[PDB]
């Protein structure tokens, strides 16, 4: 349980640290540069990654909106 | 001559006759707009309205006519250009505008128009163009739009509009010898997927559409898809097609004929006359195949090659009419097959020796000696390849002279004496990059994979020094092993899914001796990939550039020079 918080972190530091800085995904774009990235790490847990990047729509800092998935905010 | 004067005075006092609505007799009624105006101007610029009046028909003395099967707006520009010679001309309404002048026969704006559609002619409006053309008899415009449909379709071969052409319009796409395909399936496959848009509309066409294509697949699969495609037990199809293919013995194509190789810009013209020259050295073939000259004798000018093989002209200077030069700002485009350099839309300011890096559909033209030198003398300015247009960027922070640039990673890296920015075009910006430890200018870099590979600077040397992108650091690989007491002049570039270099060295009291090698990635050595023997290539100079692109060896020719 631990490692897999762990893991939570990891992923979750990644996208906002290398994502503020690239460019935006339609449906499937992001995930495979955020698994690369993660290649050397472990395994990418598509379902994991998918369930947690929807969490972080309810607040600010690029709430990645689910419908409006055309540009997201490029914003602090 | 005839006074301009008067005649100017004659038509400002016609435009105020028809503003003001005085010795108007005849008015168009078109779908229930008036249009007062007076025979005379119509006669002179229309040749319908000449035999709508000076016929003697009905209605000769008839003082309102029904001009039916025309537009409003169009009719009211054509009437306002005929009374003011002003035809505003956007880039929608001229589709409209080209129907009503063949409606009226009005050379003068049908000409003016057939030059904008010449203008205008790109990807996205190739195959529209082309049905145009088609349906409206007009060579000029055909003939552009044959050629650049042909390419950019048969690079792309998914336009929505392709679907809806005549017969005749395909069998003359199809059939044609200036199709740009890396292989013969391709247009098979297209071919195919355009039948099948249809059932029994096409079937007809079917024993036309082969009748094209070579044998090679008329035999292969996408027979029997046709089959399954076929209208029930129709037995004058099958067995019509099982026979059928005897003739139109296998002759391979164009497209097939590109082959990687070195283009170079401003060699040492061998005729005195010019100043310059281009000439192209084949990695394959092992010969120098000639150039057409750059536009108005082009000298210190830029190159890029898009994803897509596109070379583009940016920049330069021309001799004004013993040291004489003046910069034009001219954009020229190069034809693979009509071997000529089609004129495009010019800069916004003028260039000398500019750095052209294509990203995203987009040419990138980062410094060059502009004319301006204000505060932002750094000023980068990005080209539409789309809407044919010139946008402004994020201008560079530091000012650099002598400077190159590549792309990686959809992104700008321009490289200087010792300072590297990296251009994000998703966000406008630049971002410090890592610092070079050597002071060195004059030098030319290759974007290979994800690195780059800046080698030479200062006549140069054989220092290398390897950046990678994920890493952001700039590391030492090795040196050249050159003859020493020489000038190399070395030219990076990317060739054969490998880091080649184009090294040319003089040895005192010598002539130069041409020899290219391929640096090993892994073991950081330079192999001798092939020697350029003098027999086929001569001096080319010092101030000659050198790109990575396909060229066809049958559209050009050989160059006759003594080895």
């Amino acid at each position: 349980q631990k490692v897999d918080d762990d893991r939570k972190h990891e992923i979750e530091a990644a996208i906002v640290r290398i994502m503020k800085s690239r460019k935006k995904m339609q449906h499937n774009v992001l995930v495979a540069e955020v698994t690369q990235q993660l290649k050397a790490r472990f395994l990418p847990s598509p379902v994991v990654i998918k369930k947690r990047i929807e969490g972080l729509i309810e607040r600010e800092y690029l709430a990645r909106t689910p419908e409006d998935r055309k540009v997201y905010t490029y914003v602090a | 001559q005839i006074n301009t004067e008067y005649a100017v005075s004659l038509l400002e006092q016609l435009k105020l006759f028809y503003e003001q609505q005085l010795f108007t007799d005849i008015v168009l009624i078109v779908e229930g707009t008036e249009f007062p105006c007076h025979k005379m101007v119509l006669a002179t610029c229309s040749s319908y309205f000449r035999a709508m009046f000076m016929s003697g028909l009905s209605e000769s003395k008839q003082t309102h006519v029904h001009l039916r099967n025309v537009d409003a707006a169009t009719l009211q520009i054509i009437i306002t250009y005929a009374y003011t010679g002003n035809l505003a001309m956007n880039d929608s309404t001229v589709e409209q505008l080209y129907e009503t002048a063949c409606f009226l026969q009005v050379e003068d704006v049908l000409q003016r128009c057939r030059e904008y559609l010449i203008k205008k002619i790109n990807a996205e409006n190739c195959v529209r163009l082309l049905s145009f053309a088609d349906l409206f008899s007009c060579e000029e415009l055909k003939q552009s739009a044959k050629r650049m449909v042909e390419h950019k379709f048969t690079a792309v071969y998914h336009q929505d509009a392709f679907m809806q052409l005549s017969h005749d319009l395909l069998i003359d796409i199809l059939s044609s010898d200036n199709l740009n395909v890396e292989k013969e399936e391709t247009v098979r496959e297209a071919a195919m997927l355009w039948l099948e848009y249809n059932t029994e509309s096409r079937s007809q066409y079917l024993s036309s559409v082969l009748s094209q294509i070579r044998i090679d697949a008329l035999s292969e699969v996408t027979q029997r898809a046709w089959f399954q495609g076929l209208p029930p037990n129709d037995k004058s199809v099958v067995v019509q097609g099982l026979y059928k293919s005897m003739p139109k013995f296998f002759k391979p194509r164009l497209g097939m004929t590109k082959e990687e190789m070195m283009i170079f810009i401003e060699a040492s013209s061998e005729n005195p006359c010019s100043l310059y020259s281009s000439v192209c050295y084949s990695p394959q073939a092992e010969k120098v195949y000639k150039l057409c000259s750059p536009p108005a004798d082009l000298h210190k000018v830029g190159t890029v090659v898009t994803p897509d093989n596109d070379i583009y002209i940016a920049g330069g200077q021309v001799p004004l009419k013993q040291t004489a030069f003046r910069t034009v700002n001219c954009f020229y485009w190069f034809d693979a097959q009509q071997n000529t350099w089609f004129p495009k839309t010019p800069m916004l300011f003028v260039r000398i020796k500019p750095s052209l890096v294509c990203c995203e559909g987009y040419i990138y033209a980062i410094g060059g000696d502009s004319v301006g030198g204000e505060l932002n003398r750094r000023t980068v300015e990005r080209y539409d390849t789309e809407k044919d247009e010139w946008t402004m960027v994020s201008p560079l922070p530091c000012a650099w002279q002598w400077s190159a640039a590549v792309v990686v990673h959809d992104c700008i890296y321009v490289m200087t004496l010792n300072l590297m920015y990296c251009y994000f075009p998703r966000s406008d910006s630049w971002v410090e990059m890592a610092m070079r430890q050597t002071s060195r200018s004059f030098a030319s870099a290759a974007a290979f994979g994800d690195k780059i590979f800046y080698i030479g600077g200062l006549g140069s040397s054989v220092t290398v020094e390897i950046y990678d992108v994920n890493k952001n650091e700039w590391k030492m690989a090795a040196n050249i092993p050159a003859k020493r007491y020489s000038d190399p002049c070395v030219r990076a570039v990317v060739i054969s899914n490998s880091l080649c270099v184009f090294m040319r060295e003089t040895h005192l009291n010598e002539r130069a001796k041409y020899v290219t090698y391929q640096y090993d990635l892994e073991l950081d050595r330079w192999s001798l990939r092939q020697h350029i023997s003098e027999r086929v290539l001569w001096d080319l100079g010092r101030d000659f550039r050198c790109t990575v692109g396909k060229l066809y060896p049958s559209c050009l020719e050989e160059s006759p020079w003594k080895p």
